[PDB]
């Protein structure tokens, strides 16, 4: 923690909740479909670029 | 037009354009991501 | 040019905590000049009427020593704030 | 930048521009 | 069991089962303002007890 | 002001020397780091650890 | 808009006008605590070790937190405590208000 950086915004409280299916599909980055990983990244797969850089991979999103 | 902000895979839209920077560990991050597997959401509210 | 009162929530510094008016003023009011805001609505053509809030309600408003809450892990100070645009 | 030091937390509009 | 009647519900998941303590947090929509000891720190804010009990101000000299 | 009688005396010693400084935090957040570094450089660089700040943004920061 | 973030302030600053304690009424301990001291002592010495104008002579010490300690013991500390009540109520004592030990 810099002490020369301060924060001004804080977490006065969290409060449970249910991410509903409409949320998540509109949040979301990609759908995953195929149930390969790799051939480098599977493009559509688990370690597709829009879910975040990857081995030098820039992130898509 | 000026609040239009777009994405690297092209999609651009309009949004959120109010967001703050708060301090928290990182283990908060990965326990939100892991309860968002679940389904599960915890909104954060943020003071000022 | 609209005169477009608004809040602020600015930070105080150490080196301010002597001219707290003159602090807020160069740390945020004089970057804003001749720069559009996207809270606003145009360009920020100038500023007066810089008053600070306290952090002490109890105060009366025509005193001078007023109250900055420091941030309980560093030394900055944060308050709320009233002044006054001049917006193109 | 962008800094806690240099722009406000939040600018909040406290009444119409006037 | 003597646990459950509690505010916080960060801190019966810390404690444990959390699965079960989650689950009763997110059907009932609970609200913890950050009280326990334990929800500061799995949010990390300064603590309550000791010398986070009070606040510290400023007196500037100008208004 | 009224650290840099040890601070310098310090970031000379340089990282193995103790009492020494293994970095030398600007104010902009760089962190530069005095363990692959000569006497010299390392006196230079105490010798201009307390000036002031070129850039308007940074100007309420001090080194660390 | 603009008039609802004024109302939301009005509220606010009401809460906080209704949360405080004026300073003819407290009945908390006239004594700083330990955890008082300690704190005031640690956020003194981060404002001067941050470059803050600074009231008692330095003696060629360096040491914030002794810098610090000095001006406790001189009450040249601007500083305010703000105790909590358990109910969100607040007293404001001033350092030099109170009495060190
Ligand atoms: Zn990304």
């Amino acid at each position: 923690m810099d002490i020369s950086k301060p924060v001004g915004s804080e977490i006065t409280s969290v409060d449970f909740g249910i991410l509903t299916a409409k949320e998540i599909r509109n949040l979301s980055a990609k759908q995953i479909t195929n149930p390969t990983v790799l051939d480098h990244p599977v493009s559509g797969g688990l370690y597709d670029l829009a879910l975040g850089a990857f081995l030098r991979n820039l992130c898509s999103t | 037009d000026s609040q239009i902000w777009e994405d690297g895979q092209g999609n651009k839209f309009v949004g959120g354009n109010e967001t703050t920077t708060v301090a928290i560990p990182f283990v908060l991050k990965y326990l939100d991501s892991e309860l968002s597997a679940m389904g599960i959401r915890l909104r954060y509210n943020v003071e000022p | 040019i609209v005169r477009v009162p608004i809040a602020l929530y600015v930070s105080l510094a150490p080196m301010y905590l002597e001219n707290p008016l003159q602090g807020v003023m160069k740390q945020h009011l004089n970057p804003l000049v001749m720069k559009y805001n996207n809270k606003v609505g145009g360009v920020v053509l100038g500023y007066e009427g810089l008053k600070i809030l306290d952090a002490d309600p109890l105060s009366k408003e025509d005193t001078s020593e007023k109250l900055i809450k420091i941030t309980p892990d560093t030394p900055f100070g944060f308050t709320w704030c009233h002044v006054n645009l001049y917006v193109w | 930048t962008a800094t806690t030091l240099n722009t406000p937390v939040v600018i909040h509009a406290t009444q119409l521009p006037q | 069991q003597g646990m459950e009647t509690s505010t916080s519900s960060f801190m019966k998941m810390s404690y444990e089962t959390t699965c079960q303590f989650l689950t009763k947090a997110v059907l009932d929509n609970e609200r913890e303002q950050l009280d326990s000891p334990s929800a500061r720190i799995v949010v990390g804010k300064l603590n309550n007890v000791g010398t986070g009990s009070f606040d510290v101000l400023a007196k500037v000299p100008n208004a | 002001a009224y650290n840099i009688a040890e601070l310098r005396q310090a970031v000379i010693n340089g990282p193995d020397k103790w009492p020494g400084a293994t970095q030398i935090q600007n104010e902009d957040g760089s962190l530069v780091s005095l363990i692959g570094m000569s006497v010299e450089q390392r006196k230079a660089l105490a010798n201009q650890l307390l000036t002031p700040s070129s850039n308007v943004s940074t100007h309420t920061l001090n080194k660390k | 808009g603009p008039e609802d973030f004024q109302q939301h302030e009005q509220i606010r600053r009401k809460t906080l006008k209704e949360k405080a304690i004026p300073k003819d009424q407290r009945a908390t301990t006239p004594y700083m605590t330990k955890y008082e001291r300690a704190r005031i002592l640690g956020t003194r010495a981060l404002q001067i070790s941050m470059n803050a104008p600074v009231f008692v002579d330095l003696e060629g010490e360096t040491d914030p937190l002794r810098i610090a300690m000095k001006e406790l013991a001189e009450k040249k500390i601007p500083l305010v405590i703000r105790r909590y009540l358990p109910d969100g109520s607040f007293e404001d004592w001033s350092v030099e208000e109170l009495i060190v030990d």
